[PDB]
């Protein structure tokens, strides 16, 4: 909840580049890191980043992300129409414990 | 590793809450079962974590006093107490386990899910 | 008597060539000759001392060969600084791993003792004299061997350099020993450089111990030994040697 | 101390499951005399004492 | 280090090759003397190798039983033997010898190379 | 042989950028590199790149090249001509011994 | 040595200042026979003998 | 660590110049205080440099003989004498203490900065 | 004053990239680096990079640097008036001691 995330549009488009933006103040901008899971319809969630860069067993190299400053975003650099699904990023807080900062997540 | 949560179909009035969620053939020791919830029409909530050889588990501050995480040494069970059922927690639990990565601002993701218990709460 | 005629004791527990006759051999009292050399790849053995102690004590060679799953990596490796009959051999109760197909997968081996009596495992950590040829033989730079039991702990970590070259090698193998007692399990985490073990010696207590002496061995009847020669005990005291074995 | 040194370094590996623990805690100790002062530099792996 | 083959004229009916490539002044032990092929018209084959410090050299196994590769103490010399000659092994044979580097999928390379010999088969 | 060879032609150009690409399946394409030796006409070959990427001792910021995939390339960026010569690609094979893999080699 | 290797890898750190000094000098000794030859392979920090 | 240069007004004739350069409160004991000039109108000259707790001030050979560096242990001064002074000294002089970072082709750089004394030379 | 230094002239552009090169000969080439000390007018100089490429505790990302063979040069990606100031580079020398060359320095 407490991570700004693109409410509800990720602007579904061709097999153009699509990226998704979330960013945060202190807390998040302390230094921590962003992941990025992808979440089929109703299936559990599968990771996609951890570290803002790598890729875990098993994920292609049309998903790229990347954390600048105070801000960070998943970048879909192809496309395809067997891929629609949420994507949630996790972060970091320090309000005393704040562990899985989460969000709204984008869609499609 | 494969995580098996189940049951969990219908508590109404008050608490009644239990999910087991458990781990099979995890090699590291210093693992953790992390608990997350989403509603229907909502994103994930980080709710609660635990590492069974470690102690202490560690929640979220929504909803310290209404949850209770525990763990067993025969089966590796990962039991969890909800107090105070509202209709504010009608979801899906999942139960997963964290992995690493060495590099500056570390932070730990969820490697493994499991399929999740479909907690209801109606008249 | 087992008179020792070229090989020490350490070369006749690892099993240097010309030394192969003295296999699963006993003995009630070892006789080490002062010309004995060694003629098998340069070592060295931290505590050494400690280490022919008690493998004099213990008084056999008996050797059990135990199958190790060492799957991954190459086997009975091989040097010309220890020839046995013209072709390249090395020592007969060490098993030299090295690379398979330029990889050299992390080990994790294990052995349960399930007999009744102690195991004394003998291993080795190789010592390349030069980085380059660090990676000719395992295909990884660096290096880490640890084995552990329930009790114990050795974690050795090779040192790549030039040493003064013996007999043309500047290496060195650095030669370790466990212990394992009944009911425990020996365990060999090893990334590399790990000169594994064939099996494990059996280990007694009892009569036997070793002596340095240069006298012949002779066909006769004596109870105390030294190395001036075997002597009579009929008198109490005696002033040739402080060194003895017997009444 | 102002006498000794100890340097220890880890060593992260699987042993053989004691308890369900691949785990293992070496224990040290050092003295300090009087007038001198104890210092202990860490990156980790320490268990502290009280 | 500088590798020095030379000679083999002739072998024309049967088994006769014989070649040296006498190493030079190699500091690191444990190197090797790899012997290629390169017959005029076409580009090279690994054909042979050896370790004289380690043991059991290596073949291709399209040459397993026609070659033979021996060292020597006092000497460096490599020797090569080649049994029962036939006109598929007119070529220039090389002696190279293999270096390093620390990579993931690591191979060893052809460092330095000699000079060749003329193996030459005819009536 | 094993490895697969632009059989005869590199098409000579003039000063521009020319590669030659070997390919193979796996056994080659299970992890291990390629190199490049130059063999300038009688001489002994000399070597040129080994990992793909690294120049020996010796050789200039012309040559380049990089393993993608199941497949590799030299790449000769710059050009002149006093280095007409053959191009052999080295690679390992797991047929149980399968050392040293060259093929037929390039030309000009 | 022949007979003999000692590897040391310095300990890079504070420890007490003594005499305002918070380094350290460790002192080692080797022995050399007759025939034997002395070797100091080193990559840095060696305090060497005269 | 803050350096505290200050004074030097004039010396005419002779050799008079003294600067002291009081460092303070540097951890890292083999540190380093190099003096630089700066003449009204050109850039910078090295022209000095001692290691306290080390040996041997260094000189840039173009002042070897007219230069002299030293220190003191109670207080952290590091002084500085100029003989026979000319004409070609009227300058800024900084005293700046190096830093250092891990890297090939290693090099010190001027990490911290003094003030500057202004020495003045005049009829 | 041994370092070749532009002499008087960094050319004020506008906000666009500018550049002070600075070379010289072996015992500058044999692999030691060089340094950009800024110097606001009077006040000491305060350090900018330091082999060639790093950036101290408090500087931008509008001033950059590399050492290419036998030449270094400053690169002053970004601009702004508040930045007029000389700059100065230093080098390490081999005639014996040689140590801290510094050269002319650059002006603005």
């Amino acid at each position: 909840s407490v991570l700004t995330q693109p409410p509800s549009v990720s602007g579904a488009p061709g097999q153009r580049v699509t990226i998704s933006c979330t960013g945060s103040s202190s807390n998040i901008g302390a230094g921590y890191d962003v992941h990025w899971y992808q979440q089929l319809p109703g299936t559990a969630p599968r990771l996609l980043i951890y570290g803002n860069s790598n890729r875990p067993s098993g994920v292609p190299d049309r998903f790229s992300g990347s954390r600048s400053g105070t801000s960070a975003s998943l970048a879909i650099t192809g496309l395809q129409a067997e891929d629609e699904a949420d994507y949630y990023c996790q972060s970091y807080d320090n309000s005393l414990s704040g562990s899985g900062v989460f969000g709204g997540g984008t869609k499609l | 590793v494969q995580l098996v949560q189940s049951g969990a179909e219908v508590k109404k009035p008050g608490s009644s809450v239990k999910v087991s969620c458990k781990a099979s053939g995890v090699t590291f020791t210093y693992y953790t079962i992390s608990w997350v919830r989403q509603a229907p029409g909502q994103g994930l909530e980080w709710m609660g974590g635990i590492m069974p050889m470690f102690g202490t588990p560690n929640y979220a501050q929504k909803f310290q006093g209404r949850v209770t995480i525990t763990a067993d040494e025969p089966t590796s069970t990962i039991y969890m107490m909800l107090s105070s059922l509202r209709s504010e927690d009608t979801a899906v639990y999942y139960c997963a386990s964290l992995g690493n990565y060495e590099s500056g601002g570390y932070h730990p993701y969820f490697e493994y899910w499991g399929h999740g218990t479909l907690v209801t709460v109606s008249s | 008597i087992l008179d020792g005629e070229n090989c020490t004791l350490i070369d006749a527990l690892l099993g240097d060539p010309q030394c192969d006759g003295f296999q699963n051999k006993k003995w009630d009292l070892f006789v080490e000759r002062s010309k004995a050399y060694s003629n098998c790849y340069p070592y060295d053995v931290p505590d050494y001392a400690s280490l022919r102690s008690l493998v004099a004590s213990s008084g056999t060679l008996e050797f059990n060969n135990e199958s190790f799953n060492w799957t991954g990596v190459t086997q009975n490796g091989t040097s010309s600084a220890c020839i046995r009959r013209s072709n390249n051999s090395f020592f007969s109760r060490l098993n030299w791993l090295t690379h398979l197909n330029f990889k050299y997968p992390a080990l994790n081996v294990t052995m349960p003792n399930n007999e009744q009596f102690d195991k004394l495992y003998i291993w080795g950590v190789h010592h390349p004299g030069t980085d380059k040829d660090q990676i000719f033989l395992y295909a990884q730079a660096s290096g880490r061997i640890t084995v552990s039991t329930k009790r114990s702990q050795q974690a050795v970590i090779p040192n790549i350099g030039s040493r003064p070259r013996v007999r043309n090698i500047p290496s060195r193998i650095s030669i370790y020993w466990t212990i394992v007692k009944p009911g425990d399990i020996l365990l060999i985490n090893s990334t590399g450089n790990l000169i594994a073990p064939r099996g494990y010696f059996k280990i007694r207590s009892g009569k036997s111990s070793i002596m340095r002496s240069d006298a012949p061995i002779g066909k006769c009847n004596s109870e105390c030994i030294t190395p001036n020669g075997s002597i009579p005990n009929d008198k109490p005291f005696q002033n040739v040697n402080r060194i003895t074995y017997g009444a």
